[PDB]
């Protein structure tokens, strides 16, 4: 296979000539049973390996490969393509890899460390157009501290996520809500014929 | 033809008040003017 | 106990070890949150069928 | 069954719109699943009740939604006795 | 109490000196959604000095 | 205490310790982790010699067994490893999958 890979779903077989014609847990189990040799040699194979087994490479199809299915990948680029503000659902996927692969302090000291300008963009951003995306929310205000942030900012985040809150104790309760002696003393009745 | 009521098990007195119009003068002897005090022999319902 | 926060805030982020001295705030605060989410189901079907015998 | 008509289209709605901030088909919501939901229950067992197990879980991650909320609502009004501290 | 809501609806609807206490408990019930939803807030802002 | 907060949740871990208490490695589903023992942080060497605290594996870890402080049995879903600890080169592995 190392030959093979040198000389360029299934085992190894279909892959081997897949790699070969364009010169997971099987596959994985078949090709990792030398991986950073293939993997530099390597860089749809991409994608098996991503899934399988250079985060710098990895930061620079295979853009949702990489924010869903990729292994080792730093918070810079990760918060970079995140403050991205494409919006292809990328915020809600993003947010979920972030709170999926790293702890709430190293988040604080990366946001920290990045500006504000585009701090207040995404909290813009986010008041004009979930739980991943407000828990990143707390984290962009428990990162940019108790000083620096805007007056008419502040109101906006306030009204947003107040009327947010108002719905949400509403969808709640209805949530649960859908979650959840003989005859008087004189009556009048009649019979049939 | 005929029919005979099972609505009304239990009855004194059944009659023509009127032209139409019938008096059932039916009972409750226990659960109202009695309550008198049943020995509890309790059933296992689980 | 807002307050406190409030106005010594800078004081409680120059402190190095806050979990450490304010164990006991963290540990009512979440038993509380923890309540929450039962305690608002208990108050749907408390409103549910209120509105039941409300209306009959 | 002009009411399980009306509940087939509003759980699709609140299916399709989970965070509208209209207040009226909640209400409708409310209004039919307090007096008449066991008598739904016992009207349809599989469309209704996917429809349901659907919007129950949307709802859920609503619910899980929640706390952070409270959250940066505690945070937001620290921050404006914070700025009233400064201003005076 | 829910089970003994689930249990005692009509009876519920037949007794009326139970029905004071249900709008006493309303009123009760929601000092956790006040002090207690206020202490999830605190917890909120607490990790902001974290 | 080393208190993260993950979204995701699964039950593919594990974790082993050093005969001697230094370090802790951790199988999380996808990714190895070594830890210290005095600030329960990743393994920070001075050195960079490529012995770094996250690995990445092929399938869910089920277990890792360290049989001495020289070698270290990784056996994950679908695939059995065994890689040294002094240099940071991959030795033995078997394919765990067909059966």
């Amino acid at each position: 296979v190392i030959e093979k890979l040198s000389a360029l779903t299934s085992f190894d077989d279909i892959f081997f000539k897949e790699l070969k014609i364009k010169e997971y847990i099987s596959d994985p189990g078949f090709l990792n049973k030398d991986l950073i040799f293939g993997k530099f040699s390597g860089n749809t194979f991409l994608l098996t390996h991503p899934l399988f087994p250079r985060n710098l490479l990895s930061l620079l199809r295979l853009f949702k490969q990489a924010i869903v299915t990729c292994p080792n990948l730093p918070l810079n680029e990760l918060l970079e393509e995140l403050f991205s503000i494409r919006n292809r659902e990328l915020l809600l996927d993003i947010s979920f890899r972030i709170l999926q692969d790293f702890t709430r302090d190293s988040i604080k000291q990366e946001m920290k460390k990045l500006s504000k300008l585009d701090v207040q963009n995404f909290i813009e951003f986010i008041t004009s157009g979930s739980t991943q995306l407000f828990q990143l929310l707390s984290l962009v205000l428990d990162s940019i501290g108790l000083f620096s942030l805007e007056g008419a900012l502040l109101e906006n985040l306030t009204l947003y996520i107040d009327k947010q809150v108002e719905i949400a104790e509403r969808n709640t309760e209805l949530w649960n809500l859908i979650d959840t002696r003989a005859l008087p003393t004189y009556t009048m009745e009649y019979l049939d014929i | 033809h005929f029919f005979f009521t099972d609505k009304y098990k239990p009855l004194l007195f059944v009659d023509l008040i009127s032209s139409n119009e019938l008096a059932i003068i039916e009972r409750n002897p226990l659960t109202f003017h009695s309550k008198q005090k049943a020995f509890i022999q309790p059933k296992l319902v689980f | 106990v807002k307050w406190c926060l409030i106005i010594h805030g800078g004081y409680l982020v120059s402190i190095p070890n806050l979990m450490s001295t304010l164990s006991s705030l963290h540990s009512t605060l979440k038993r509380r949150s923890d309540l929450l989410p039962r305690l608002l189901a208990l108050d749907a079907r408390l409103d549910c069928t209120i509105n039941k015998f409300k209306t009959l | 069954d002009h009411l399980s008509k009306i509940f087939l289209t509003i759980s699709k709605s609140i299916t399709q719109n989970p965070w509208n901030e209209e207040n009226l088909l909640p209400l409708w919501l409310k209004w039919l699943l307090t007096l008449k939901s066991g008598e739904l229950n016992s009207i349809k067992d599989k469309h209704t009740k996917k429809n349901c197990k659907h919007l129950k879980s949307a709802l859920r991650s609503s619910e899980e939604i929640l706390p952070v909320l409270l959250g940066i609502q505690g945070r937001l009004e620290m921050l404006r006795r914070q700025a009233k501290l400064r201003e005076d | 109490v829910a089970v003994v809501l689930e249990l005692y609806g009509n009876t519920l609807e037949s007794s009326p000196v139970l029905q004071e206490l249900m709008i006493d408990l309303k009123t009760k019930v929601r000092h956790e959604i006040h002090k207690s939803k206020e202490a999830q807030r605190i917890e909120g802002m607490l990790q902001l000095l974290t | 205490i080393s208190l993260p907060n993950f979204n995701h949740f699964s039950n593919s871990v594990s974790l082993a310790w050093s005969q001697d208490g230094s370090l802790i490695f951790h199988g999380f589903d996808d990714k190895l982790q070594i830890l210290d023992f005095d600030t329960f942080k990743k393994f920070e060497s001075l050195e960079n010699t490529k012995t770094v605290s996250e690995f990445t594996l092929d399938s869910e870890i089920q277990t890792v067994k360290l049989i001495n402080d020289t070698n270290l049995i990784v056996a994950t879903r679908t695939t059995l490893n065994a890689i040294n600890l002094l240099r940071g080169q991959v030795i033995n592995s078997f394919d765990l999958y067909p059966f």
